[PDB]
């Protein structure tokens, strides 16, 4: 999967982000400028997802 | 069965807004919303 910023590849490796406010395009973490703690906020709490800046504006 | 969930979409900003919330002991969890 393409990063929606960077276009290069969001590989197993790197901090993923998958937009769920409606594109569902993938991300590096670091490309949506989300802090690391944020982050791992973000993705241990259920009730709560990201969306990229195009689908939220 | 039949259930219905709310889930809460953060842009960057928000979440990043919402760690630093949590970091300032100003809320326990990045979906404690208040007044
Ligand atoms: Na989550
Ligand atoms: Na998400
Ligand atoms: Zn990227
Ligand atoms: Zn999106």
């Amino acid at each position: 999967y393409p990063c929606g910023i960077c276009t290069n590849e969001v590989n197993d490796d790197q901090d993923a982000i998958l937009c769920e406010a409606s594109c569902q395009k993938w991300f590096h973490r670091i490309c949506t400028g989300m802090t690391e703690t944020a982050y791992g906020l973000l993705t241990a709490e259920a009730s709560a997802v990201w969306g990229c800046d195009t689908c939220m504006a | 069965a039949m259930a219905a969930k709310v889930v809460y979409v953060f842009s960057t900003e928000m979440a990043n807004k919402a760690a630093e919330a949590v970091l300032k002991g100003q809320v326990e969890t990045i979906v404690s919303f208040h007044i």
